[PDB]
């Protein structure tokens, strides 16, 4: 089989004392990460949720995200239901941005963009507007990873 | 030149300190920790003290009625209250700012909280 998880890796030119692994930098760079010569890869998923009538607030996990990521999130309600109000907080709470209504209003969208070392962020979805019992209502959420074209997506869901 | 003080926050009731006579030209420097509870610091400096709670309370009256999207009215008040602030430019939600002397004169430094939400049940700013 194969095998995952975390390495370091120590590069030398004329530098004999690499073999040894103790090798401290020193000198002027000479090698770069290849990845960042073009495009990242896309992250794409799709998932149905249903606000009940005691279930009105929802909140979803997301992984750490490298900086320089950015993400996206669309949610569509799957009939007469009526559109919930979205927006995006850290694992503790601090809100970071708000769901847009488009222009042709059936939809609303999210966008964001990573900044510090490492992010946890949390999508909150509620259907909390007043206290009506409307029943069963049923949304369809899209979200995406370096994958700004959510819109149309065509692919199924890529990556992980 | 290096200067510490030590203060506590009480609901939102910020510190005021004095900057008297600076030169242009001047670097100043800020950075605010949280020693102690759950306090979320945030930096502000301006010529003229005013008290800022007046104008940040409509901040909270407005997204406790609706969506409002805090994260921009915020901003938007404190460009217009600061000649310049930070929330969260250092280690954590703690803030670190630069600001470089316009002219010459004195100057107030702003300590104080900033509106957050810690919940993941519901939203409550």
């Amino acid at each position: 089989t194969y095998t995952t998880g975390s390495f370091q890796l120590i590069l030398g030119l004329n530098a004999p004392q690499v073999i040894s692994g103790e090798g401290e930098p020193e000198g002027e760079v000479f090698a770069s990460l290849a990845s960042l010569e073009i495009k990242p890869e896309a992250h794409v998923q799709e998932l149905e949720i249903r606000l009940d009538k005691d279930t009105r607030y929802l909140t979803q996990h997301t992984r750490n995200l490298q900086p320089g990521d950015t993400f996206h999130a669309l949610v569509e309600p799957i009939g007469e239901a009526p559109l919930p109000r979205l927006r995006l907080t850290d694992s503790g709470g601090k809100p970071l941005a708000f769901g847009l209504i488009d222009q042709p209003g059936e939809s609303v969208e999210l966008n964001y963009t990573c900044d510090q070392d490492i992010c946890e962020l949390v999508v909150h979805v509620d259907g909390t507007d007043g206290q009506k019992d409307s029943g069963e209502a049923v949304y369809r959420l899209l979200v995406g990873i370096n994958a700004p074209n959510l819109r149309e997506s065509g692919q199924t869901p890529v990556g992980s | 030149r290096v200067q510490h003080f030590t203060g506590y926050i009480e609901d939102g009731r910020g510190i005021f300190y004095s900057l008297p006579d600076m030169k242009q030209g001047d670097i100043i420097y800020a950075s605010m920790q949280n020693t102690g509870g759950n306090l979320d610091p945030l930096v502000g400096i301006m010529a003229e003290e005013i008290d800022p709670a007046v104008s940040l309370g409509q901040v909270l009256e407005k997204a406790l009625a609706s969506e409002n999207d805090l994260i921009s009215e915020l901003t938007a008040v404190a460009d217009r209250i600061f000649l310049g602030w930070d929330d969260d430019g250092g280690k954590g939600y703690s803030a670190s700012l630069e600001f470089t002397i316009p002219r010459d004169g004195t100057y107030h430094i702003f300590a104080g909280s900033t509106i957050t939400n810690q919940r993941l049940d519901k939203f409550q700013p």
